[PDB]
């Protein structure tokens, strides 16, 4: 028995109530979002210039010699050559993207220099050749190759002083005492992996031996294997080991080796197929027929037990640095690296804050020495206390290690 | 004219065909599994006829291809072309093999790791047939392999082989070429001159990385 | 040299609202009424001004026949090239869509500086000459996640969270406001913050406040928004996302409901499960791996925690772990107290009356109870709002949620 | 949409209006002062550098002038502004 | 309008016209043509839940300005259940009858497809096609599919 709306009604509720200003305030409202909108169309302003020099050099060019390159100059294309054949031109291309054409030589050309596998440049209408070309290099291997210094020394992965002395055998060592390896008879190992938990100082074993290494270093994107083609992410593998042949003794980094492929399985008759070729295509060129020489290979993962036993084989990747937690002398030490070039208390101590960080990383003890100046914002200080430490490991660790064993502690003392 | 070989990823599959690429003369013809993939449109059976033409015109040229698995797939069906190209690869390499009469002289090798992603019943009769599988290395075996390797180095002679084969085990062809290396690089951290049985047992914790403390409960 | 570059030539384009948002008389009062027409009289005034610049405009030289010609000298369908190699004698090598590639010359007035491999440029048909260089190149599928339009209210809109207000500002007014605090200790602000907690807490609500209140600019990210089918076109947009973050203003990112891009990171049988797990172990590269980060805040919501990745968790990351708890009966008054500012209210209504009662309800709740203690005063033709709208509104909303856990076994 | 009212002088409006200083209008100067726009007898832009730091109450706008300092020594001639 | 389709001379690549209908290759199944479907009354004996859907979907579009005056957000969500065969599937053709609006009909079990991305993203390009026809009501099919956990 509940029904309260007939269109009269509807008249009664918005004519009680300020009757004077509610059209009238809401108007002005309305017609200034539209005048929001017709300012914006008659600015029309948007204004994308690009292509254009600065307008006082150009002026010589663009006089008459651009009106005399357009029609005696030539729209040719570059091809490749299979071969040649004797007392006449006979020559052989392709395109690899149109046909294969027979086609002979022009006059400005030397015919000498027509070898096979030539990049030339091929007139389009009689498709002659007309000017050979430089070999193509590879143009994202060039986006890789780091060319720049990352700025952590040896002194800030503290904690680790076996795991630095067995990364130092194989990368450094060897490009700068090649002897004693020699005159003993034994041949350093050629694959590092990395593995353990996160945050452990992965990247900055790997991020410090590009500070110090005087040699080429590759870091490697690792998703850039993979691609939308098929096929295409196989031949990126074969550019990136034919340039490191060519000089000597160049370093090259992968980094999370998870993703490129880590199990070869097939039950459901497909999945990632694309992924498997890229991924053999590096075991091949890794070992098998024509060994690589002096090419080195870092990997480092989070996740080691879901990769492929063709990479675990010894001969790929042959030393298996783990990183694990610093007991409590490497702790120590940490904190002395994390707080030295903050403003604090020149008389505390850190040996007790290393106990109350028990199963901890290098990541999780910078996180502390972050939060405790917060605090000091929090108030208004300028220098750390021993309680600002010792609330933030509280607000770190404790916020969500333990919240039973706590309140609830009288079972140990 | 089918060979093929098979095992566990660590016996010596491809050790095994370079020294039959090394002492005969019989123009060697290698080829990797993910080559014949290309991007564009039926060039990997230009690819694979190519070749079986070129090693057509030598007589004694045999053929090597490695990773056979890495295209020799269950082919299934889709819509989105994808696997729509290989499988005119394989049938072009299955069509060329039955093309001609097995006259030895261009024998054929093909090596995989693991059996259960070929096709069985492509191959079955006349195709690639007979089965070379590569087991683990039993116990001599092991010190053997360690005695190889191990040929360059100053070794004192209180080592025995058969010793290192009582703690080694379930390791394939290379954890053994392995432990040949990483122990002469700990000998290398002392200064040490020469080798010793102690040098390899460290050598051998090092391998599957292990290390040792004082347990306390072992007095 | 020193200043090699000077960055970029590159400024910011911050957001264009938030004309005025001060109409706090927050009633029908002539204040509002004479606050609007202010905003009337300079808004006109500003399209009288500029509709008198494009009238009393009587220069005229075009170009002065420079740039003219020129306009004429490149074709009229321009098209769009790639550059593969630089053949630096004014006649480099160029390549199409199809990869038809052209030994094209250089027609002039560019600069051979701001021109690399990857650069797009622009080309002619007749000859296909390069006639200028496409810029900003972006992809529009990252253009649509750029906020131009400050949603709602301010802080004093949200109900009470104070201490949990107070977190959030420190990572991210606070460094781009003041950023003198922090070199005093040389301490770096912190980057990643997770919001999470029951639903219907107000997640949503503090990044659109944030939003409100800013500087810099914001992108959001609606969960499962970077996943296609191409098998390398979800990674290769999430590398387009963060670089136009970092080419434009020191800002920051929001990225919505994240328990759809994390779970743990477990191997297992499906092959469309791995361009998703790959996807999102990228992301995990372009947040914290290599080089450097920028000034590129991230901020993280979802309702569930535990099921997510704990290569994601770990600090260098996200350095904020903030919980969202059900309120209480303190700050629960201040829900009622915001949802209930412009309606007509009866004198004869008592607020602790349902919160002190009932003991369990979130702040979605409260919204939905407040408009429908309104909906029940239409239903018996009634404006004011009296305790019995609330006595059938409390009711109403809160059975949605099942009767309950065990019988008197505790006590 | 100006010429010579708006490149030469209106900028002293932000020199006149606030001296408290707010990072909308404290970066839009610099989106005409980074581009100096030298063109002109740029010592009218390079007045809008002047009493851009016509704010009081010091901040942490130190990085700016520091930075376009460095900038200002050698280029934008410390002949005229330095 | 950005991502808008336009006519193209293929003369000299000269802009010809704006072309509406924009880009959606999947509405066949949404916005039902016709609608000489049930009618309003043969519904029977539902009074209690029918009037109640006229305060969520009919005053919001016929008279938003009540909501303003009152101060209160308008509600949009609708839930209908009970045990089956109780004219739950009447009650949306019947007000998809009368609305005098727009009308998206979704089942609530297409939207997996067989690609991973594109089975969801077009839920988004659902609801934003729903911009164009500004008013709209969208209905539900059976969500104890993907809704469920
Ligand atoms: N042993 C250490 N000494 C000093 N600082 C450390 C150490 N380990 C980690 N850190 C600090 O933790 C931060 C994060 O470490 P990092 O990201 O390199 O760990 P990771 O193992 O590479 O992580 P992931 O496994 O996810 O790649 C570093 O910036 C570093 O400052
Ligand atoms: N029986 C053996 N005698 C001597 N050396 C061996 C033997 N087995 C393995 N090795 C050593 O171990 C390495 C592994 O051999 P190989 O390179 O053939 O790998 P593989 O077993 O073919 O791997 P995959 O099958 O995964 O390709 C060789 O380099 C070789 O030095
Ligand atoms: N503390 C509060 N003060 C005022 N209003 C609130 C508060 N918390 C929630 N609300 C109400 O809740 C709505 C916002 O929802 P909220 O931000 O909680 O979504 P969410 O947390 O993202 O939920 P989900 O996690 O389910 O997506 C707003 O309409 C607002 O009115
Ligand atoms: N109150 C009613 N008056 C008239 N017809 C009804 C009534 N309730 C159900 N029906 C009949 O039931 C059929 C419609 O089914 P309904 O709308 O109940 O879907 P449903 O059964 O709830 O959906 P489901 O099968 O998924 O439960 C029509 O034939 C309709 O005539
Ligand atoms: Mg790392
Ligand atoms: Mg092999
Ligand atoms: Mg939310
Ligand atoms: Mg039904």
């Amino acid at each position: 028995p509940i029904r309260a709306l007939d269109e009269g009604d509807i008249a009664l509720l918005k004519t009680y109530g300020q009757s004077t200003y509610s059209r009238q305030i809401k108007q002005v409202e309305d017609d200034i979002q539209q005048l929001l909108k017709k300012i914006n169309e008659l600015t029309g302003i948007k204004e994308s210039d690009t292509g254009l020099a600065p307008p006082a050099l150009w002026d010589l060019a663009a006089d008459k010699q651009t009106l005399q390159s357009e029609q005696p100059l030539q729209v040719a294309r570059c091809t490749k050559i299979i071969n040649a054949d004797s007392e006449d031109p006979k020559y052989i291309i392709n395109v690899k993207q149109f046909a294969k054409f027979v086609v002979d030589l022009s006059d400005q050309v030397a015919p000498t220099d027509i070898e096979e596998g030539m990049r030339v440049g091929v007139d389009r209408n009689k498709y002659q050749i007309h000017i050979p070309l430089p070999p193509k290099i590879d143009p994202t291997v060039t986006m890789m190759q780091v060319e720049e210094k990352p700025d952590v020394t040896y002194s800030d992965v503290g904690g680790c002083k076996e795991q630095i002395e067995k990364l130092r055998e194989v990368v450094e060592t060897p490009l700068l005492h090649p002897e004693r390896f020699v005159n003993l008879g034994i041949e350093p190992p050629k694959g590092v992996l990395l593995f353990g938990p996160p945050g452990t100082g992965k990247t900055l074993c790997a991020r410090a031996v590009a500070n110090r290494t005087d040699a080429c270093f590759i870091r490697v994107i690792g998703s850039e294997l993979v691609q939308k083609y098929v096929g295409e992410g196989a031949r990126m593998v074969r550019e990136l080991f034919e340039m490191a042949r060519t000089k000597k003794a160049c370093l090259i980094f992968f980094d999370e080796i998870d993703a490129i492929g880590g199990a070869r399985f097939d039950d459901g008759a497909g999945g990632d197929n694309e992924v498997q070729r890229t991924m053999l295509e590096l075991i091949n060129q890794l070992d098998g027929f024509d060994p690589r020489g002096n090419i080195k290979v870092l990997m480092a993962t989070n996740r080691p037990d879901t990769l492929d036993p063709a990479l675990m084989r010894p001969g790929r990747l042959d030393r298996k640095i783990e990183f694990s937690l610093p007991d409590l002398e490497g702790r120590t030490h940490i904190f002395k690296i994390h707080a030295r070039s903050m403003s604090v208390e020149r008389d505390i101590r850190f040996e007790l804050l290393a106990r109350l960080c028990p199963n901890s990383t290098g990541a999780e003890i910078r996180s502390v020495c972050t939060e405790a100046g917060m605090f000091a914002i929090r108030a208004r200080r300028k220098i750390a206390t021993e309680k600002d430490f010792l609330e933030a490991v509280n607000k770190v660790i404790k916020s969500y290690a333990k919240f039973s064993a706590t309140p609830r502690y009288m079972t140990y003392n | 004219k089918g060979v093929l070989m098979y095992g566990p990823p660590g016996t010596g599959k491809t050790l095994l065909a370079r020294a039959c690429a090394a002492q005969t003369k019989a123009t060697f013809l290698k080829l990797a599994g993910p080559q014949l993939v290309q991007m564009f449109i039926g060039d990997g059976a230009k690819l694979v006829r190519d070749a079986f033409a070129l090693a057509k015109e030598k007589a004694p040229s045999i053929i090597f291809i490695d990773e056979l698995d890495a295209i020799g797939t269950k082919r299934f069906d889709s819509e989105k072309a994808g696997d729509r190209e290989v499988q005119r690869t394989m049938l072009e390499l299955l069509n060329q093999l039955d093309g001609f009469q097995p006259n030895t002289q261009v024998k054929v090798i093909a090596a995989t790791n693991r059996v259960d992603i070929l096709d069985p019943a492509l191959l079955r009769s006349g195709r690639l047939d007979r089965k070379i599988e590569f087991p683990m290395p039993n116990e001599e075996a092991r010190a053997r392999i360690m005695q190889i390797h191990s040929r360059k180095m100053n070794v004192s002679p209180d080592v025995n082989y058969e010793e290192l084969a009582r703690c080694t085990d379930d390791f394939n062809g290379a954890q053994c070429k392995a432990v040949c290396v990483e122990a002469g690089m700990i000998a290398l951290r002392r200064g040490a001159t020469e080798l010793t049985h102690e040098d390899y047992m460290e050598g051998i914790l090092e391998v599957q990385a292990k290390k040792k403390a004082n347990l306390q409960y072992y007095a | 040299p020193t200043r090699v570059g000077k960055k970029k030539k590159k400024t910011k384009g911050p957001d264009a609202a938030s004309k005025l948002p001060l109409v706090t008389p927050h009633t029908q009062c002539r204040l509002k009424l004479l606050k609007l027409e202010r905003i009337k009289d300079y808004l006109l005034m500003e399209e009288e001004f500029i509709r008198n610049q494009e009238q009393m405009k009587p220069l005229e030289e075009k170009q002065e026949e420079e740039r003219s010609k020129v306009d004429d000298l490149r074709g009229t369908p321009m098209s769009v090239g790639t550059l593969e190699e630089i053949i630096d004698d004014n006649h480099a090598i160029v390549s199409t869509s199809v990869g038809s590639e052209h030994y094209v010359s250089i027609l002039s007035f560019v600069d051979k500086d701001l021109l690399e491999p990857g650069c797009s440029v622009l080309l002619n048909h007749k000859v296909h000459a390069v006639i200028g260089v496409l810029m900003d190149d972006t992809d529009p599928l990252v253009t649509v996640m750029k906020v131009e339009k400050a949603p709602q209210e301010t802080y004093a809109d949200i109900g009470g969270l104070d201490n949990q207000i107070q977190e959030i500002k420190e990572s991210v007014e606070l460094p781009l406001t003041h950023p003198e605090y922090y070199e005093e200790m040389g301490i770096k602000p912190p980057k990643g913050v997770i919001l999470y907690g029951p639903p219907g807490t107000g997640k949503t609500l503090l990044a659109k406040a944030v939003a409100n209140q800013t500087s810099a600019t914001f992108l959001r990210v609606v969960g499962s928004e970077l996943i296609q089918k191409y098998l390398g076109d979800g990674p290769k947009l999430v590398r387009e996302l963060f670089r136009v973050a970092e080419e434009h203003a020191p800002s920051i990112v929001f990225i919505d409901e994240i328990d759809a891009i994390g779970t743990k990171r477990y191997d297992s049988n499906s092959g469309g499960e791995r361009e998703i797990q790959r996807t999102m172990l990228e992301l995990l590269n372009q947040l914290d791996g290599f080089d450097s980060r920028g000034d590129v805040k991230v901020i993280m919501a979802t309702n569930r925690i535990e099921t997510l990745d704990p290569a994601l968790i770990r600090p260098g990351r996200i350095d904020r772990k903030i919980e969202f708890p059900l309120p209480d009966e303190k700050t629960k008054k201040r829900i009622f107290q915001i949802h209930t500012s412009r309606m007509t209210l009866a004198d004869d209504v008592t607020l602790d009356d349902l919160i002190m009662a009932k003991d369990d309800l979130s702040g979605a709740d409260i919204k939905a109870i407040c408009t429908e203690a309104g909906l029940m005063a239409l239903r018996e033709r009634r404006m004011k709002v009296t305790n019995e709208d609330f006595k059938k509104s409390k009711e109403n909303v809160l059975y949605k949620k099942q009767e309950g856990t065990p019988e008197g076994l505790y006590l | 949409m100006g010429e010579e009212i708006g490149a030469e002088m209106a900028l002293r409006t932000f020199g006149h209006l606030l001296r408290y200083g707010e990072p909308t209008l404290r970066r839009a100067v610099p989106l005409a002062l980074a581009l100096i726009s030298v063109s002109n007898p740029r010592l009218n832009i390079l007045d809008t550098l002047s009493k851009f730091s016509h704010d009081a109450d010091p901040e942490v706008s130190y990085n700016s002038i520091f930075a376009m300092g460095m900038v200002g020594s050698g280029t934008n001639n410390a002949r005229l502004a330095a | 309008t950005p991502n808008c389709r336009v006519a193209l001379r293929n003369d000299s690549y000269t802009l010809h016209k704006i072309l509406p209908n924009k880009v959606d290759p999947l509405v066949s199944l949404m916005m039902v043509e016709k609608v000489p479907d049930s009618t309003y009354e043969m519904i029977g004996g539902l009074d209690k839940q029918i009037k109640e859907i006229k305060e969520v979907i009919e005053l919001p579009v016929k008279h938003p300005e009540l909501f303003e005056a009152l101060g209160i957000a308008q509600p949009k969500g609708v839930l209908l259940y009970g045990p089956p065969g109780t004219g739950k599937t009447l009650l949306a053709r019947a007000v998809a009858h009368h609305t005098d609006c727009t009308f998206i009909r979704v089942s609530g079990s297409e939207l997996v497809q067989k690609f991973i991305g594109e089975g969801a993203r077009m839920v988004r390009e659902l609801f934003v096609m729903a911009r164009e026809h500004a008013p709209s009501i969208i209905f539900m099919d059976e969500i104890d599919s993907i809704g469920s956990s």
